[PDB]
């Protein structure tokens, strides 16, 4: 159906910017889906980073990360990416890209609040060191 | 400046031509703050449009201005005593209202444009 | 809208009859109810207005009331001259129009 | 021979409709929004100028109507809204000594009112007029509602904002002029041989009334009869008196005011109770002065309808309180007076009058949909002495003529003051033949 | 007291305009009363058509008829009339003129909603054929 | 959908029913107990267009 | 998606974009002939007026008279196919004469 | 255009008469969108009123304009060195402020009106 | 007055100089009642600013006005046939756009000020 694949540096130094790009095969990034970034610190649970809505470019970020997170899409490559600034030791995690999806049978007023991450990649383990 | 304004309205055109500055001085100056502001802007625009005409004829800065456009007897045939000594400007304006868009054209579209080109050509010599 | 009334009533002479009228909250449950008496061949005569105000020329046999969205006309002492089509009416605020009932044929 | 010469500043004008500004010398009319007046206004007589006037096609009246409605709305917008009052009322008979003339006119209504805290309610009682209270059912179970609750939201007038008319002067913007007709016999239409130009109109009080014109201008010489078409019975006849008729109106009940807090800083002003006995509001006019005034009115009407016509004055035909009465604001109270005792005579060519009045607290001026005003009670005893300066009459229609009071519209009270003013636009640019040729 | 009398054509053809005039004797049409038109189809109950308020000229029409109904008054004749456009077979009825009346003791806010048709005419039977 | 709607009097309530589209109605819980809300109630005020 | 009741191209179907090779931009296709679309709501719906406050009316569906059918739009199949044929010819003018336009 | 604006304010009247275009260029250009708009309209009206005067005297289109109105020693008796070489325009304006409504009247109500009628009468010959 | 407006825009400068009154007549005339009012005020201000310049040069009341400022070949070297007979005003405006703030200065800051002082000094004699 839809294949997501993360690609980017596996090691970033403190105070640099982490840039991870998720390639999408089988589904346009201009589709009205929320293209999301989620991370899981080693030994910890899942933490949502943010998303970009493909059909408008509107984004939403985790309030604890928002000031350091930019999410964007590139329709000419069918890629979307996460730019996480001023990385610290706390930012070491496996970073995953996902498609929030939704339901085309429901209004955006409802599918905006869905957490049905139907498709996941495999993730990139990023160490801050 | 509301002293003598329109006092000559019932006077003859001759007598009423000596009071032109009296009327001239009375032409120029929250929903309540918009409608009256529009009125002020409108008054300015009306003033400038008349000033724009006076300028298009070479009558700029003048209250009485003469030109080289002959008077056509088809517009009015009355004498000079029946206009300036026995008629008011309201009666004249009613009599000539069908010709004001012809005369103005002659003032703009014939004279002045020719006068300005002639002056431009006399100044090169 | 229309106000619901019995299609007909029948009662013995010199007995009391009650003709109901059933509406909604936009008319009877909001405004007052009037009642009319119509004989075949002529215009209806007003009987009751403002729920229980008796029109001039109307006998004491006729009275009425309104409660909630229901109203009724009570006719006591029935005479054989009271056989008629009785109608209720109320102003409907959702339509901004007067609405008449279906009409009840009273025979004695 | 002759050449075109242009004159700028020519004393010529055309009929025009523009927006006039207001000037004036805690009032429902925003007299502080208007510009201060000139302490010595100018009036310039336009000698030998004859101007055709038409009071029935006069944009100054429509503008005044719009401005008065706007100003009233502006005053009410910041005032306390009475949303919590549309509750079921439990209304019983007032226990004071009530004259037969007012038996049933007041009810003592109890209700559950909101408080400053949303989890608390208070039991409140107030007196209300019968006119403001509508039964919910026929059963006399004391359940009543306010008259507006089915069709309109009701807003309380601010108790500190006066309803007293203050003269408003209408002033022309630059490039426009107001012409005033000085002919004492001018009937509102046609040529006026004596015309002056003014900076502004005289001070026109925004008095709102029906049937009788109060606190207006008087005719300089004779009673004037003015109509758009005197033979068209769909038109109103404005009668302008040459002498005032004094009318003394009162609200004899020594009313209290009860302040109920309905929200954070939101106070509802209720009647509360009445000190002393309860008597009916009324207006008095001199019987002889009124009869002399009508004698003058019928003489002027006969000048239009025939010297041997029987002029009958009959009362308002009917329908409802507002159309059948003389309404006015007296000291903040709204009176609806029965004038059938004034217009009850037959004039055949060949003491005091007491007018009962009703008072209503829920006011709907200009018959608006979706809004109503609550007039707070005024404490004490209300007394007004007004001048009747004219009538609004309608001809019965369908040997004899019958006239009745008409409520007209509000573009009749102001029309009777603005009838002598016209707005014109100045056309300063003119062309005329002279022997002057340009070099 | 008040005498109402209907007068007008007793037969109107399809798609024409029906014009009925009610003469009022004993009461001005400029009075603040609602001058109404009501019709009764043969074998059916009463249907209100609309009214005009005599003291202002304001009108109200039955929402099902409003687009085809004009009600007016003429003070110089003391008449009021109904102009019913595009008549069809469903418009055959006895048409009556009435006075809504009111109560002069009550505010218009209340008497507006009264249905106390105190005075009725005799009616005109109008056949659409 | 049936609901308790306000009336012209603040001390009175009325039972009202209306048809709604599925798109305008959001379940409150998973249990099919008929309890639903309008889609806008969590995030926005809703204004009726003038008819 | 579909532009309704707009202007038609004077001669040919027009393909317009801010950058025809940038896939983040939209392509506006202007037809030179209209395609008629007939849309309907076949249900004979009622309106129920509920008073919710002083003069505040809520307009509810109330009920449906008759059966309940799905709203839909119809277009002519041949006209639409001809229109898309014109659209693909104009798209091939930008993306290649031997490109498969899906 | 705010370069040199009022720089000559402390200079003598003579020196300050060579900068007239500097000040002239600085005279002409939601409640927040109304009050400032009123200010803009007011500035336009003030500009035009001064332009209307300059025009009523035959000084239209001029920054320095001479007339046929004599100077009255009752207005000021100072010499030409005590005005143009040893005085500023602020001091002069304070000294002459009681006479500006007399001089302007002479500029409008005596000269120019006479000049315009005289020109009108010379042009007929 | 929207008759012939910009019709000469594609015409040569010579041909397009005979239509100056056509464009001149088209320069001069609740949030919706504010924004459009601001536009009207802006149009008035723009008109007056151009009129203020024309006046600062002695070109007031004129559509074609000549001065004593020589043309500098560094601004343009084209002949009179390559400007008035083979070029449009749009092309000229693009060609001369880098010099309009120099020429205007010479019109204001050199000539006219000198001309006005010279006239002031000739009138005393
Ligand atoms: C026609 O004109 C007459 C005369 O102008 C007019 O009668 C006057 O009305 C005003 C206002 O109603 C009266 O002024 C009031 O008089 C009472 C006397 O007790 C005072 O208490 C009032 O003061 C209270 O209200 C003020 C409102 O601003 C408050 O500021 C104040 O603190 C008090 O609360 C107020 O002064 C005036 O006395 C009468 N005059 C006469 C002779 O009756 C009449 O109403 C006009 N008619 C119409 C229809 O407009
Ligand atoms: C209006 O009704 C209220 C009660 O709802 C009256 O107030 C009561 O008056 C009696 C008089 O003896 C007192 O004993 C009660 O305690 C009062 N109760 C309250 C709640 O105030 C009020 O007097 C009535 N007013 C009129 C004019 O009849
Ligand atoms: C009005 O006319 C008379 C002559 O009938 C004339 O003497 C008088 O000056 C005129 N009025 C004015 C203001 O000119
Ligand atoms: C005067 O006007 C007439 C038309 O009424 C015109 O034919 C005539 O040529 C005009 N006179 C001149 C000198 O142009
Ligand atoms: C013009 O002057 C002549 C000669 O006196 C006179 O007869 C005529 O009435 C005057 N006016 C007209 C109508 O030309
Ligand atoms: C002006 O023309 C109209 C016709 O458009 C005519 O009726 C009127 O009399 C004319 N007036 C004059 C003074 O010629
Ligand atoms: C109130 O007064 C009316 C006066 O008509 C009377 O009919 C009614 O019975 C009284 N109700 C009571 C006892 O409160
Ligand atoms: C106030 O509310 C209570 C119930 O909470 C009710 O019993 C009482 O009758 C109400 N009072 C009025 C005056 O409506
Ligand atoms: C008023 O006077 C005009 C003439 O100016 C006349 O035609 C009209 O009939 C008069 N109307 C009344 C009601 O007096
Ligand atoms: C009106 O006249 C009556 C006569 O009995 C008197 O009792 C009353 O006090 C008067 N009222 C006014 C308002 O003067
Ligand atoms: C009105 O009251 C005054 C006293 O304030 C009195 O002199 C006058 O006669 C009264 N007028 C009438 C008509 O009662
Ligand atoms: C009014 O005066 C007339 C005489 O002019 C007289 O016949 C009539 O009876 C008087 N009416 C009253 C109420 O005084
Ligand atoms: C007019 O007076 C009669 C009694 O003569 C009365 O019945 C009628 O109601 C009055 N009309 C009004 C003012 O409603
Ligand atoms: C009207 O006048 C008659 C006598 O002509 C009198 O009996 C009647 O009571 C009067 N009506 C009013 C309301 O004053
Ligand atoms: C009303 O009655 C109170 C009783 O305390 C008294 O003090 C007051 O003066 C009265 N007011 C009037 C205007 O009668
Ligand atoms: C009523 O008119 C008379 C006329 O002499 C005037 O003196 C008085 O002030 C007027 N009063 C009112 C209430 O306007
Ligand atoms: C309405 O409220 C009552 C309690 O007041 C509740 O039992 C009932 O279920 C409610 N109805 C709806 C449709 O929510
Ligand atoms: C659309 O076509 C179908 C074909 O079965 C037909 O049933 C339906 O009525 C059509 N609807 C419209 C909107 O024309
Ligand atoms: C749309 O309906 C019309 C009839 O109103 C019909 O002629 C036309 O062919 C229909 N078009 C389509 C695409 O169904
Ligand atoms: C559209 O037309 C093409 C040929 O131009 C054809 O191959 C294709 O099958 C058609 N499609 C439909 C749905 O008619
Ligand atoms: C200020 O005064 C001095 C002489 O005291 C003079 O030299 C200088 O130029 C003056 N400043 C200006 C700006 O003229
Ligand atoms: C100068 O002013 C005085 C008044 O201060 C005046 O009397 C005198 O005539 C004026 N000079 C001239 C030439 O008018
Ligand atoms: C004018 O010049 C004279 C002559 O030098 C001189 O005395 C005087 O002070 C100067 N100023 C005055 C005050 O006139
Ligand atoms: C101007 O006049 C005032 C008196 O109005 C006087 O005090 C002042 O000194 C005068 N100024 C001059 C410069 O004459
Ligand atoms: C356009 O150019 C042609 C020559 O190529 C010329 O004849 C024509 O007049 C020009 N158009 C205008 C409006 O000058
Ligand atoms: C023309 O411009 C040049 C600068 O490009 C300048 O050096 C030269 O002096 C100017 N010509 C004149 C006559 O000033
Ligand atoms: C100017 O005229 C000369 C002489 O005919 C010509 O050679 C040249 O091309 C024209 N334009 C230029 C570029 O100066
Ligand atoms: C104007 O100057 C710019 C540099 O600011 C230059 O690029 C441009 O070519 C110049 N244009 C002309 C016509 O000299």
């Amino acid at each position: 159906q839809v294949q997501l694949q993360e690609s980017g540096p596996g090691l970033v130094k403190p105070s640099e910017t982490l840039s991870l790009t998720c390639a999408v095969s089988g589904n346009p990034v201009t589709a009205g889906f929320d293209w999301t970034w989620i991370r899981q610190s080693p030994g910890k649970g899942l933490e949502w980073i943010g998303h970009i809505y493909g059909a408008s470019g509107s984004t939403n970020y985790n309030p604890s990360l928002e000031s350091r997170v930019t999410i964007s899409r590139d329709a000419s490559r069918n890629q979307f990416s996460l730019k996480l600034t001023t990385v610290t030791a706390a930012d070491t995690a496996v970073y995953y890209c996902a498609r929030r999806g939704g339901d085309h049978r429901y209004s955006r007023m409802l599918t905006f609040t869905f957490t049905n991450f139907d498709f996941w990649g495999q993730g990139v383990l990023v160490t801050v060191s | 400046v509301f002293l003598g304004f329109l006092g000559a309205a019932g006077s003859t055109m001759g007598a009423a031509s000596m009071t032109l500055t009296v009327q001239a001085r009375n032409l120029l100056s929250t929903v309540w703050g918009i409608k009256q502001l529009q009125a002020r802007v409108l008054a300015v625009e009306r003033y400038l449009r008349d000033q724009q005409l006076l300028g298009i004829w070479g009558c700029s800065g003048k209250l009485i201005c003469c030109t080289n456009v002959p008077w056509n007897s088809s517009w009015s045939n009355r004498n000079l005593s029946e206009i300036w000594d026995n008629m008011t400007w309201l009666q004249w304006d009613k009599e000539i209202s069908n010709y004001t868009q012809i005369i103005y054209g002659l003032l703009e579209e014939s004279q002045n444009q020719q006068e300005k080109n002639e002056q431009d050509l006399l100044a090169l010599d | 809208s229309v106000l619901t009334q019995p299609p007909s009533v029948s009662e013995a002479a010199r007995k009391s009859v009650s003709i109901s009228c059933s509406g909604s909250d936009s008319n009877i449950g909001s405004n007052s109810v009037s009642w009319f008496q119509q004989f075949p061949g002529t215009a209806p005569k007003l009987l009751i207005h403002f729920n229980n105000q008796r029109a001039s020329g109307v006998s004491d046999r006729f009275s009425g009331s309104k409660s909630g969205t229901s109203a009724s006309l009570a006719i006591s002492g029935l005479q054989t001259d009271d056989e008629a089509d009785y109608y209720c009416a109320a102003w409907d605020d959702s339509l901004t129009a007067a609405v008449f009932g279906t009409g009840t044929r009273l025979t004695v | 021979n002759l050449w075109v010469t242009v004159y700028y500043g020519v004393p010529v004008w055309k009929d025009a409709e523009t927006t006039l500004f207001c000037a004036s010398d805690h009032n429902v009319w925003a007299t502080h929004a208007c510009v201060p007046t000139d302490p010595n206004p100018q009036e310039i007589h336009l000698e030998n100028v004859t101007e055709e006037f038409n009071m029935w096609k006069n944009n100054m009246v429509e503008q005044m109507h719009t401005d008065i409605i706007s100003l009233w709305d502006q005053s009410l917008k910041p005032c306390v809204k009475l949303t919590p009052l549309c509750v079921t009322l439990q209304c019983t008979n007032v226990t004071n000594n009530i004259t037969d003339d007012m038996r049933g006119e007041l009810k003592n209504c109890s209700f559950n009112m909101t408080t400053e805290l949303r989890d608390k309610r208070q039991k409140v009682h107030a007196l209300f007029y019968k006119l403001d209270i509508v039964p919910i059912n026929e059963n006399q179970n004391t359940s009543y509602r306010l008259i507006n609750c089915n069709t309109a939201a009701i807003t309380q007038a601010c108790p500190k904002v006066s309803f007293e008319p203050i003269p408003i002067h209408y002033c022309a913007p630059a490039g426009f002029a107001i012409l005033k007709c000085k002919d004492k016999k001018f009937n509102g239409t046609g040529p006026c041989p004596s015309v002056s130009t003014v900076q502004c109109t005289h001070g026109i009080k925004p008095v709102v009334s029906t049937q009788l014109l109060l606190n207006g201008s008087l005719a300089e010489e004779e009673v004037m009869i003015r109509s758009k078409d005197i033979r068209n019975n769909a038109k109103n006849i404005l009668v302008q008196f040459n002498t005032p008729v004094q009318i003394n109106c009162t609200r004899p009940n020594n009313n209290t005011r009860k302040s109920i807090r309905i929200g954070p800083g939101q106070w509802f002003y209720a009647t509360g109770d009445i000190i002393g006995d309860i008597r009916q509001a009324h207006c008095n006019v001199s019987k002889a002065t009124w009869n002399e005034t009508l004698g003058k009115v019928v003489k002027q009407l006969r000048k239009h309808f025939g010297n041997n016509t029987i002029i009958r004055f009959a009362n308002s035909s009917g329908g409802d309180l507002e159309v059948t009465t003389h309404s006015f604001n007296c000291g903040g109270e709204f009176f609806y007076c029965d004038t059938s005792g004034l217009f009850n005579s037959t004039w055949i060519s060949n003491d005091s009058i007491t007018l009962p009045c009703r008072i209503k607290q829920i006011i709907n001026m200009w018959q608006r949909i979706g809004q109503a005003m609550y007039a707070p009670p005024i404490q004490g005893v209300i007394r007004c002495v007004s001048n009747i300066t004219g009538l609004i009459l309608t001809r019965d229609g369908g040997t004899t003529e019958t006239f009745r009071p008409s409520g007209g519209d509000m573009r009749d009270n102001w029309r009777s003051e603005l009838y002598k003013y016209k707005v014109v636009k100045i056309e300063p640019l003119g062309v005329a033949p002279t022997r002057c040729k340009r070099r």
